[PDB]
């Protein structure tokens, strides 16, 4: 079976390229605005540096 | 009177990043919350920023 005609088909495909960049502040997330809590968070500072 | 001078400053609650050298003497420090550069040094736990 040999074709005797043709069609020019345009297909659309979508690909995600990136996602929303995000940043997090340990101090104001965990220890919202209290100094007493933020002092206790210093010993865990390494974790946030991760 | 003699020829002596003195200076008075007031301590405040601050976070500091101190550097202990090989012989165990504090050779340098960074005042966290002094300026944005020292703030980044405080956040990244280093005395240099790339
Ligand atoms: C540290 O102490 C050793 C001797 O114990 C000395 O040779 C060296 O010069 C000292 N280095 C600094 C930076 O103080």
């Amino acid at each position: 079976a040999i074709p005797t005609n043709f069609t020019i088909s345009v297909t659309t495909e979508i690909l995600p390229v990136s996602m929303t960049k995000t940043s997090v502040d340990c101090t104001m997330y965990i220890c919202g605005d209290s100094t007493e809590c933020s002092n206790l968070l210093l010993q865990y500072g390494s974790f946030c540096t991760q | 009177a003699g020829a002596a001078a003195y200076y008075v400053g007031y301590l405040q609650p601050r976070t500091f990043l101190l550097k202990y050298n090989e012989n165990g003497t504090i050779t340098d420090a960074v005042d966290c919350a002094l300026d944005p550069l020292s703030e980044t040094k405080c956040t990244l736990k280093s005395f240099t920023v790339e």
